[PDB]
């Protein structure tokens, strides 16, 4: 559940991944040291503070989900990558989306949290749907497409909605999760519907 | 009359109103004044001046507690006569431009903290630069200390090498002001160099303000400027990179040189340069810094062998060679990329010097026609032993390469007449082992 | 010494490799084959056994946990409060 | 050389893309690609190729 | 200067540059093609042509001139450097020869990075058709000759990237979609920065009329702006959204001008600012205040493919794209109709996968948080496709519960429940609204 918490900042990293390699389709010439010489390195500051949100989105993201990417993700990334808290004064490298070395780090996260969805609509899409063929690209994925919600004004009271009271005669109070009701609420509002990222 | 006369009473009101909510100091009120002031204009015999005459009232009164006893008073006329397109004085130039001074403001934390008042960054900039043009008529004085306010709300230095970044303006920063028929003309107007003498510690406040200063003075009053600047050299010894790109700036827009003047100024200009290069050490090469130094030397080399065309006027590339002497001399050694770059420099400096040397001996040497002969570059001599004289590392060439020339040169002559001339009193001075004597 | 302790995450990589405890990390969700419930209260019976042995000699709980110098007490007490 | 560097292009031109894989090779240099006149001496060593 | 023939030696590059160039090595292979489009028009025949060598000579002059101000001058002084080179004069035989080898393999590079900047999608095409009107040629020959508004950095086997995603030999109709987008982009994150969210389209548009684009594109006359303004639609729909039709394209199309002309009907009468209704900026306002709206829209077309062709009678019996943003509620009743006439006849099953993925995004169209303001008649439309819709889930829920469910334990009570299946459609065609009383004790007598 932790980590389909923050689907929802995906389109923002990878607005930040587009902008990047429309940016900097080169090699061996970006001479930018540190991130926050590159975020003062900009003009038009409306700019500057929209590079701002959604890099400190990327660095939430990245300091949270940086310990099952060296056991559970497919690319098999180094310790000398998630062995510190990142900030706004680290190195610049860490944000071009390269595949051999230091640049795994944007990759790896945005692979990581394709294959976490994939796999779970693969289990729902094995489960009882038995097919379906609707799978969008990485070209198109607005906010609409990926599972999004929130605990503290979504989730919980959806879950806190089906805990059912039963009094016998005698006099108890057993609490009972009909799981039915439960499953087919939180099946046709986040979990169904949604395509097979590829 | 009588009803204009409640008009000026409820003007001198609605002023002190707005002046009260002044004194909470953030920029959520200061968008409010912008409101009432554009609301203000809007429902105002009433003839223009009338309007003026109420801001010009005030204006005056507010000067005796703030130039003893302070930006913001500034801030606020420049609102108010922009807000109107209002013709100010020549003489209350005097009084409006030492509003916007930073006094007492000498951290730069203090300016990160006045920031956020000013935060839009493209309104100010035309505000700041139509006021300076506005004040470019002959009063003209103070417009130097409005410079660091208008350096401190955008992007940092650019440390790049120079013919890279842009020319001037981008550079010093000013971007929207024609200097350039003011440090080029009769200079009547030497009070910027008392002004920049007077008020020395505005250069604590940011980093522009040495670099748009070295811009905008003239070339007779230039080493003056460097010699005044030698503490704050000792307090940060990069600065003079930023020399080195002043004057490699200046250089190539000044045309050829023709009068003594010139000579003086810009042989003055070198000596304090060589000067302020000798004193401290070489950590100004601190922290791989040399091979920018190295890049800029040799550009100005460039670009004042391609200024000098009268042969009389050596003493300057003479100049020029011995600061790529000194600041060569003085580095540390690490490996041989600092001995193949200091080879490469080497190479290329006395490439620039032949092909200086070829560029104005366009003719013979020696031509007789009147049985009196004699040399038709007559101080030529001198140019020889004092380009030859500079010590460069004799690992090199420099002395292979130049004194071949010179025998490559001497040998079109014919020997009966270049015999002939060898013994007139005009090869004098043998030098003991003066090596064009030996050549 | 060296030794592939018990609940460490997998891809080997023997010791106590887990950083510090006020992390803005995942919940530590169970690894490859466990319960959650089981995952937990054995690695919370293996941080007590481990503190018992480091309050004893604590050097060689520094060249067992990986990545501190400083001290072993305050670090469990962090891991053992959350 | 000159053969070699006429080859080189020739071989990066049919690598990213396709080609017939009849036709001389000088049907295909000079109005093709649109190549014009290096030399004789490669044409008339490219004719039978 | 007379000091080199400059046509001849870009007419010897453009086959060496052309034939490093790559592309994602299926997506329309055109080296060949630019080989033929280049040498078409590199020549000083028409006007054209002598303009756009020209210009293309002003970039390589300005692109060298930066180019070069790194080199330390003992490379900058190229004749030395090459006659002192004696593998390179003795590789290509005499001296001028040798000479021109090197000005060739310097320009050569340099003319490669500069097609791989022109041609990102297809840019060049739009020179070589015949019968194209002067806004092509005129916007084109605009942004080409200028540097600020168009930069072109450099850097071997460059690789030149697609941005539309696109179908054979697309040809962008602007002149460069690309640019423009992304100069649109930083000047639309401007303005939402500079001033408040109230005069955001006035700002908008008076800060895209003070750009040179701008004033290049005011003088134009109406007609030229008007398909300048459909065909800038069309390459917005291909840029954002990747579409997989050409005729879902041209509805998105009418689409997007219902919605651009419903944000022009928003204000009542400024008449400053609607002096340009028919202006370039529109575009983006309109997905900028409508995105869910046109996107929830693209996935009620892009799973189910078959309503489209439905949708190809609607606007042949309802006239729409006129007033509204209208086409997502035709869409809506269409493809409740498809579900409505048929609900058993490829399957049952199938029927149950076609209706569970559609009820997302039919489940989002019928809500108040989504239709935000529109005329009455969208409001009308929007409460029969929620009628229909509870009528066409209130069915699902029915199958879903029963049907498999005797299709998988007992075999022996389907002919009885597929007749109660229209037993309860024939009671429930009149009120779709069990919140009343009557169809929900009709459902349990029924039950």
């Amino acid at each position: 559940e932790a980590e389909l918490r923050l689907v929802k900042f995906l389109p923002e990293i990878l607005a930040l991944q587009r902008d990047l390699v429309k940016q900097f389709q080169n090699v061996s010439r970006v001479e930018y040291s540190s991130i926050r010489g590159f975020i003062h390195s900009h003009s038009s500051d409306g700019l500057r503070k929209l590079l701002h949100d959604r890099i400190t989105i990327f660095l939430s993201t990245w300091n949270a989900l940086r310990r099952s990417l060296e056991t559970n993700g497919e690319i098999k990334l180094p310790k000398d990558y998630c062995c510190s808290d990142l900030d706004l004064d680290a190195e610049f490298e860490v944000i071009l989306p390269r595949r051999q070395g230091l640049g795994l780090c944007g990759t790896a996260l945005v692979s990581y949290l394709i294959s976490l969805h994939n796999n779970m609509v693969y289990t729902v899409q094995k489960f009882s749907n038995e097919d379906n063929s609707y799978s969008v690209d990485i070209s198109e994925v607005a906010d609409l497409h990926v599972i999004s919600y929130e605990v503290e004004r979504d989730l919980n009271p959806l879950i806190l909605s089906n805990c059912q009271y039963q009094v016998q005669q005698g006099g108890e109070t057993s609490q009972e999760f009909d799981l039915e009701k439960i499953q087919r609420q939180i099946s046709s509002r986040f979990l169904q519907g949604k395509p097979r990222l590829t | 009359k009588e009803l204009l006369k409640g008009k000026k009473q409820a003007a001198v009101v609605m002023l002190d109103r707005i002046f009260s909510v002044l004194q909470p100091w953030s920029d959520i009120n200061l968008q409010s004044f912008m409101t009432q002031f554009l609301q203000f204009y809007s429902v105002v015999q009433y003839e223009e001046k009338e309007v003026w005459t109420n801001l010009w009232e005030h204006v005056k009164k507010q000067m005796a507690p703030f130039l003893e006893g302070k930006l913001t008073l500034g801030l606020s006329i420049l609102f108010m006569v922009e807000a109107a397109e209002f013709t100010v004085p020549k003489k209350d130039l005097d009084s409006l431009c030492y509003l916007l001074i930073p006094s007492a403001g000498s951290p730069e934390a203090l300016h990160s903290d006045l920031s956020p008042v000013l935060r839009i960054r493209q309104r100010w900039r035309i505000y700041l630069t139509n006021l300076c043009l506005r004040c470019i008529d002959e009063r003209c004085d103070r417009w130097l200390g409005i410079l660091p306010l208008l350096h401190t709300c955008m992007q940092k230095s650019p440390p790049k090498k120079n013919s890279k970044s842009q020319p001037e303006d981008t550079w010093a920063g000013l971007e929207g002001i024609s200097f350039s028929e003011f440090r080029d003309k009769a200079p009547t107007r030497s009070q910027p160099l008392q002004f920049m003498q007077s008020k020395m510690a505005l250069l604590r406040v940011d980093e522009y303000l040495f670099r748009s200063w070295l811009s905008v003075v003239p070339l007779e009053s230039l080493s003056s400027y460097l010699e005044n600047s030698i503490d704050y050299l000792s307090d940060v010894p990069v600065r003079v990179l930023d020399c080195l790109q002043g004057i490699s700036y200046r250089l190539p827009g000044l045309r050829k040189i023709s009068n003594q003047n010139m000579k003086k100024d810009v042989e003055n200009v070198f000596k304090m340069l060589m000067h302020l290069v000798d004193i401290y050490q070489h950590r100004i090469f601190g922290e791989n810094l040399l091979q920018i130094y190295l890049t800029e030397c040799l550009t100005l080399h460039e670009t004042v062998c391609n200024i000098t065309a009268n042969h009389q006027f050596f003493e300057i590339p003479a100049l020029s060679a011995e600061l790529i002497c000194k600041l060569l001399e003085l580095s540390p050694p690490g490996e041989k990329s600092y001995e193949d770059l200091v080879t490469s420099t080497l190479q290329e400096a006395l490439a620039t010097t032949r092909n200086w040397l070829r560029s104005l001996f366009k003719s013979r040497m020696l031509s007789i026609s009147s049985a009196y002969v004699r040399l038709t570059y007559s101080e030529e001599m001198a140019v020889w032993r004092r380009l030859v004289e500079i010590g460069f590392p004799e690992k090199h060439g420099w002395k292979g390469s130049l004194l071949g020339d010179m025998e490559g040169r001497l040998k079109q002559e014919p020997p009966r007449l270049q015999i002939s001339f060898f013994c007139s009193s005009q090869c004098r001075d043998g030098g003991l082992h003066d090596s064009v004597s030996r050549s | 010494a060296n030794a592939f302790l018990p609940t460490m995450p997998e891809d080997t990589q023997t010791g106590h490799v887990l950083g510090s405890p006020q992390s803005s990390g995942v919940a530590e969700v169970s690894d490859r084959g466990q319960s959650p419930v089981v995952f937990i209260l054995t690695r919370l019976l293996t941080h007590l056994a481990m503190l018992v042995g480091a309050t004893h000699n604590p050097q060689a709980l520094t060249v067992i946990i990986k990545p501190w110098v400083q001290d072993p007490q305050g670090f469990l007490q962090q891991h053992i409060q959350r | 050389c000159e053969a070699l560097s006429i080859i080189e292009i020739t071989l990066g031109f049919l690598s990213t893309a396709g080609g017939d894989p009849g036709m001389d090779l000088n049907v295909y240099i000079e109005e093709v690609l649109r190549m014009c006149d290096q030399t004789a001496q490669v044409l008339k060593a490219f004719s039978r190729c | 200067s007379q000091f080199l023939d400059t046509t001849r030696l870009v007419q010897s590059c453009v086959q060496g540059a052309v034939g490093m160039l790559r592309d994602q090595n299926e997506s329309c292979a055109r080296n060949m093609r630019r080989v033929t489009i280049l040498l078409d028009l590199l020549n000083e025949d028409n006007t054209r042509n002598a303009s756009f060598l020209r210009e293309s000579k002003m970039r390589l002059h300005v692109l060298l001139n930066k180019q070069e101000e790194n080199q330390v001058r003992s490379l900058k002084e190229w004749v030395t450097r090459e006659a002192a080179n004696q593998d390179a004069l003795q590789e290509a035989g005499t001296f001028r020869h040798t000479l021109w080898k090197r000005v060739q393999d310097v320009v050569t590079p340099i003319l490669a990075s500069m097609i791989a900047h022109i041609d990102r999608d297809g840019n060049l095409e739009l020179l070589a058709q015949p019968d194209s009107p002067a806004w092509v040629q005129d916007l084109w020959m605009f942004i080409y000759s200028d540097i600020k508004f168009l930069n072109i950095s450099l850097v071997s086997f460059i690789l030149v990237q697609s941005h539309m995603n696109l179908l054979k030999d697309a040809y962008n109709a602007v002149p460069f979609s690309w640019r423009i987008r992304d100069y649109l982009e930083e000047l639309w994150v401007q303005a939402q920065y500079i001033t408040d969210t109230e005069g955001l389209s006035k700002k908008f548009v008076e800060i895209f009329q003070k750009t040179p684009l701008g004033v290049f594109l005011a003088q134009f006359p109406v007609a030229q702006q008007q398909k300048l303004l459909q065909s800038y639609l069309k390459d917005f729909l291909l840029l954002t959204m990747k579409v997989s039709s050409r005729e879902e394209l041209m509805f998105l199309q009418m689409a997007l001008w219902s919605c651009l002309r419903e944000l022009q009907e928003a204000s009542g009468t400024p008449d400053e600012t609607y002096k340009f209704p028919l202006s370039l900026p529109w575009v983006h306002l309109a997905f900028q205040h409508f995105r869910t709206r046109l996107q929830n829209f693209s996935r009620i077309l892009t799973i189910h493919p078959q309503v489209l062709s439905s949708l190809s009678q609607a606007a042949e019996k309802h006239s729409l794209a006129g007033c509204e943003m209208t086409l997502d509620a035709f869409a809506a009743m269409a493809c409740a109709e498809m579900l409505k006439g048929d609900l058993l006849k490829p399957s049952p099953k199938a029927w149950l996968q076609l209706v569970k993925n559609l009820s997302t995004p039919l489940e989002l169209v019928c809500s108040e948080g989504y239709l935000c303001d529109s005329g009455s008649m969208t409001r009308s439309v929007i409460q029969e496709v929620r009628a229909l819709w509870n009528r066409i889930f209130s069915i699902a829920l029915f199958v879903e519960h029963v049907l498999l469910g005797t299709e998988s334990h007992i075999p022996e009570l389907s002919p009885l429940v597929t007749t109660y299946v229209s037993l309860l459609d024939k009671c429930l065609e009149e009120d779709s609204n069990l919140k009343t009383c009557r169809p929900f004790v009709a459902v349990m007598t029924t039950l």
